[PDB]
């Protein structure tokens, strides 16, 4: 019964990833925090 | 010359790099090109337009 609860618990993690995309946030909010900064030095070569 | 690293003045507006043909349709009225960084980047030949 544990080894199916195991296998059943394991499943709904991959489903859990399968349907909720504001998780990884953590992640991808570091990838934003590079993505967004880097993009304004550049706008700061059209400053007279 | 196109693909060649070379100086260009345009109409007073000068300086280097390589020179090629856009597939980019303008208005008529359209005849330069800026970037972000607010630099040249497509212009229109004064002869050949």
């Amino acid at each position: 019964l544990i080894a199916n609860q195991f296998n059943s618990a394991i499943g709904k993690i991959q489903d859990s990833l399968s349907s909720t995309p504001s998780a990884l946030g953590k992640l991808q909010d570091v990838v934003n925090q590079n993505a967004q900064a880097l993009n304004t030095l550049v706008k700061q070569l059209s400053s007279n | 010359v196109k693909n060649k690293c070379v100086n260009f003045n345009f109409n007073g507006l000068t300086g280097t790099g390589v020179l090629t043909e856009s597939n980019k349709k303008f208005l008529p009225f359209q005849q330069f090109g800026r970037d972000i960084a607010d630099t040249t980047d497509a212009v229109r030949d004064p002869q050949t337009l």
